[PDB]
Formats: structure tokens, C-alpha cells, sequence
RNA sequence: ACCCACUCGGCACCUUACGAGAAAUCAAAGUCUUUGGGUUCUGGGGGGAGUAUGGUCGCAAGGCUGAAACUUAAAGGAAUUGACGGAAGGGCACCACCAGGAGUGGAGCCUGCGGCUUAAUUUGACUCAACACGGGGAAACUCACCAGGUCCAGACACAAUAAGGAUUGACAGAUUGAGAGCUCUUUCUUGAUUUUGUGGGUGGUGGUGCAUGGCCGUUCUUAGUUGGUGGAGUGAUUUGUCUGCUUAAUUGCGAUAACGAACGAGACCUUAACCUACUAAAUAGUGGUGCUAGCAUUUGCUGGUUAUCCACUUCUUAGAGGGACUAUCGGUUUCAAGCCGAUGGAAGUUUGAGGCAAUAACAGGUCUGUGAUGCCCUUAGACGUUCUGGGCCGCACGCGCGCUACACUGACGGAGCCAGCGAGUCUAACCUUGGCCGAGAGGUCUUGGUAAUCUUGUGAAACUCCGUCGUGCUGGGGAUAGAGCAUUGUAAUUAUUGCUCUUCAACGAGGAAUUCCUAGUAAGCGCAAGUCAUCAGCUUGCGUUGAUUACGUCCCUGCCCUUUGUACACAC
């Protein structure tokens, strides 16, 4: 947003730039294009022997 | 922005506005009689039959009909 | 003579800071504000000046000793960040070269500058980063310039005049370019709406772009820029942000007083390539035919028809996706980042091209885009605004961007058949098919289209097939002029433009110099949109035909990084 304000001596230009939160986007992309998120795997219990699940 | 000659003569000569004369609409003076008429109004019904219309010479000019009135008289 | 371990004394050196220092640096320049081991000499801001004068030494040149008047706010030291270097080392760029291509510079003309001229020839911009640029292709308007004429649109509030009238507007005469009562002997008219002085406004394409905002160009198309916390330095500041290698890239691999981040790059977003995979479609194209055309009926080939049928999206369109991430092999590399080849693949120079684009700046452009503006100026015979004419186009001359050419790889005539981008009419008439008239430019009637349905398969041009021409400024070129027709516009004359006939000039490939360009690119060719009532030789795109030469280098012009020197910092 650029605005002009009128003082006694002239006109001052105001330039406001706001980078908002991509996790608030609610439209379009939800993250920056270079943002790569890794999903953490869930560790599982071992086997140590072959078992058969009983009905 | 300092050059101005105005070779033509001083032209600030705004028009007159009928300089203050005596009371207008001189109808007549009649001792207990109908006030008779001078410079009588023309034959156009648009005039209130009481407006002292202009008459310069063998022609009539109407003030109310400011643009269109011409008669041969 | 060597080799070991000492020792005394030398010329030095490496490391570190107990220390010292303004620092550079110093084992002395340390043991000096915790100030004293002994002693000699020298200095007291910069010049004048190692001058004058006196002395003394010398053959002389000169040496030693040695002022002042006057002048001056800095000279000077050591470092820091930059900028610069006819400094060095790496890495780059067709706004650099290389090898070439097409050219420009030479001609005519078209446009923009400068000068000259003029009433005005309005004005901004002057290397890259001004000069077909202000979307500036100006007949009127635009318009800001000039010759003139009106109009106030001077709001709002204070005094005068003031319905025994503030003051409005007038046909016709004179005046005037003028049916502008603009003004003036002459009369009429609406009435508080105005007129006169005052304060104060308003408008201004008036000034300042060096007082500004915004925007835009440029530095600078390169890869660069900056915190926090640590480390270094008294400090400015520095490290991080780097020896090396790689990449288009502070791109990474890594090295490492740095670790962790942010911007810029990349990623990203559009556009062009591929989909016989999904959704499909009388605004797009596909097949037997209903009907009807021709050679031909053997059992084909070539066409037309929306309401006469069915089925399809190959092609067209768009949505959702998929696809390529250098995929797989070979070679090379502190055997890493990567690079180079080969096979597939639509696509393998981050796939091609763009959009976006750090920090920090420039007193670059713009107050003539803006009711975007501060200050200054004018403000009523105004620099406001409007009307009529001119000028911006004028021409001795110089310059820049260009168009057409100098020719038979051609000119002319006839014949063929081809695109893609895009635009189009509402309180007003756009793109216009077809029939008819005309040689032509153009003129007449309506259905066509507010639009993948109509212009419009934009049947474009270069280009191919036959002919005529024949190396002759020639049928090359079509400048400069005369006559006529038409169109747009209220208006074309110092010709708007087109057309018909006629006129048929330089130019025989261009000096010094200099521009752009690495593949569907250069170049050729035309088309569409922009400004457009009319005017493209200009731009913004589009498609058609489609070469040469490179796969490099730092030689010229520059750029980035590091080191280095600097007496530079308004920064060579």
C-alpha cells in the first residue's frame, strides 16, 4: 500500500509492505515454493519370529 | 513572463446599463381620466398590453422577445 | 674432516605476548602515570629556510654555525572501507572481441535532433543511460507558441450603490474575421440572482525534477547484500561472506573463529513444445448415407445441404492431470560437487522465451499524466478558459533511427495456394460478406456479426509454373513535378490519403568509422493491434521462407571476485 501525505513542506510517500503467514493463506498455496516439509515416520515394533494373527 | 505591449487601445469599455434617469414608464397625467398611452406596445399578444415597447424608427424591438422580434412599420 | 652434547662471543632468524606501542610492528621499540642505572646529542605546528646576516673552513663547488619579518589551520604519521591503476591472479559478456551473416556510414526519400529563419517556428531530454523518445503518425481541438476577440465559471464574508432601482440581455446600423450588444448616438428589458472597494479564494501544459511523492531508467543482468551470538582489533572495521574445484549463479562439494539465519540467485509464475490417457462439444473437425452434382455404374474418385440420421474426439478448444529429474550406460575429477560423450525420449545449452527480481544509490527523467504536491509568479484588456487564423511541417547546413534501391539468385504479365497474433456498432454507428456501377480509387441494398458461430479458410507477401525483358541507369529505381477523379473531415491551400495518365532525378553495392546477432536465431517477407474521422515509411506482437560461422578468448570495450599500491574520497 502506497499513500501520499501532505505536510506543510511537501508530500511524503508511505510504502507499507506486509508479508503474511502462508499457514494462514486460506487460498492458493499454503507454503512458500521452496518450503519442503519432511513427514516423520512412525517406528514399529520388531518381529524376531514369524507370527500368524488368529481370527 | 515580462513581455506585454497591447498595441490595440485600452479596450476596457464595459457596456452601459441604462444610467439612472427619472421614473420610467411615462404613461400620462390625466385629471380624473384614463391614463393615456405613449410609445404604445406592439400587436404581439405575448406582451402584457402594458409594457412600453421600444420604437426607434419605423421598426419595433421587443425586450421580452430578446432574440426574435422584427416587424416592418 | 664429519656426527652428538654443552659452553663463550658474533650476523641473523622462527614462534608467542609477560609486556610495549597510534598502529605498522618490536626480545627490544620490554623492565617508563607502579614514571629515577650512568651519560652524550637532537626536536617543540606547517612554511619562509638551511634562506638572510655575521663568523669560520674551502681554490671552487660549497661545508659547519644560523635567524627574523611575513605567512598559514592544518601539514604530518599509522591504519580502515571504498573507488581507481597504461598492477597482478582467476571467472565471464555478440549492449566485447574472435569466425561470419545482414547491415548502417555513400544515393533518394521518410521521421527525430541541432543550427539557421521566423510573429510563432511551444517545450522536455544531449554518451552508454537524448535524437520513429515524451506511446509526440500536431490541418481544427491536441496546444503549452504567435496575431487577434469574447467570457467569467473572482467561491465565501466585510462597506457603498441600492425596487423614487444593484444590475442583467438585446433585433437592426457603425465598428469587427465574425448573426461576438465585444463596443458605440438609439431605445427596451428579468429583477437582488449581481456591480463597485476589502479580506480571502480559484484556475494555471506558469517556474523550480536542485525542494518533493509515485513511477520509470541506470548503476547492474551481473551475483551480490545484511543481522544475531561468538572470535579479532583502542578503533574505523573485520570474520562469518573462504585456499581449491564446479556451476549461469556467496550455485554447490568442501576448507574452516565460526555457528545459526534472512534477502537476491534458484525455487517460483506465465508462454511454446508431448499426450491416438479422462471430460467433453448442430460457435471445431471426423465415417455409410437421406437428397442431389460430374468422369464413372465394377464393386470407385471429386463436391454441396442443418434440423435429414447415428457413433468419435485422431486433428481444433479448454479443464484436470501425467511427462523430464539431465533418465540409462561409458570416460574423467583432493577418485565429491560436477563435467564430457553415446542410446532412448516430444523435449537433455538449470528444455526454449519471458514475468518477477537484492542492499545501496544517481541531486538520471518526469512539477507538459494525474484534483500528486511544497515554495515562487500571474490572477480580470490574467499566464484561467474559449473562438477565428496561423506555427509546431518553415531550409544554407550538420547529426541519429529508418524506408526504397543500385538488379536477370532480377523487373514485368499471367497461373497455384498457404498461415498466425488480434479487433469489431447503445442514448452512438464499428468490422463489413454478397448483388449491381466504375478502369481504378471509390458509390449504391439488405439480410452477417456485440462475435471458436460474421467479417474470416483475413485465398497476405516473399514464394513456386510458364512466358516478355536482356547487361542498355535498361521494362532497374521511382524521387521531383503537371492534369483529372474520389474519399475522410465543418474545413486539406504550405498538395491528408488513394487512384488514372504523364514527368522518369541521384543511385552502377558505399571512406574513416560503426550496429545487431549463435537457431527456427540472423536475414527476407507480409499480416494484425497501438495511436486512428483521415494519415505508418513508426512501434507492440504474429506467422511464412529460412543461410554463414562459434562451441572459443581476454586482444579491444566492460563486468564479478581475490591480492596489491595510492598523496584519490566532490572518489582518475
Amino acid at each position: 500500500a502506497t499513500r501520499h501525505v501532505l505536510m506543510r513542506q511537501g508530500v511524503l510517500g508511505i510504502k507499507v509492505k506486509i508479508m503474511r503467514d502462508p499457514a494462514k493463506s486460506r487460498t492458493g498455496p499454503k507454503a512458500l515454493p521452496d518450503a519442503v516439509t519432511i513427514i516423520e515416520p512412525k517406528e514399529e515394533e520388531p518381529i524376531l519370529a514369524p507370527s500368524v494373527k488368529d481370527y | 513572463r515580462k513581455k506585454k505591449v497591447y498595441t490595440t487601445p485600452k479596450k476596457i469599455k464595459h457596456k452601459h446599463k441604462k444610467v439612472k434617469l427619472a421614473v420610467l414608464s411615462y404613461y400620462k397625467v390625466d385629471a380624473e381620466g384614463k391614463v393615456t398611452k405613449l410609445r404604445r406596445e406592439c400587436s404581439n399578444p405575448t406582451c402584457g398590453a402594458g409594457v412600453f415597447l421600444a420604437n426607434h424608427k419605423d421598426r419595433l424591438y421587443c425586450g421580452k422577445c430578446h432574440s426574435v422580434y422584427k416587424v416592418n412599420a
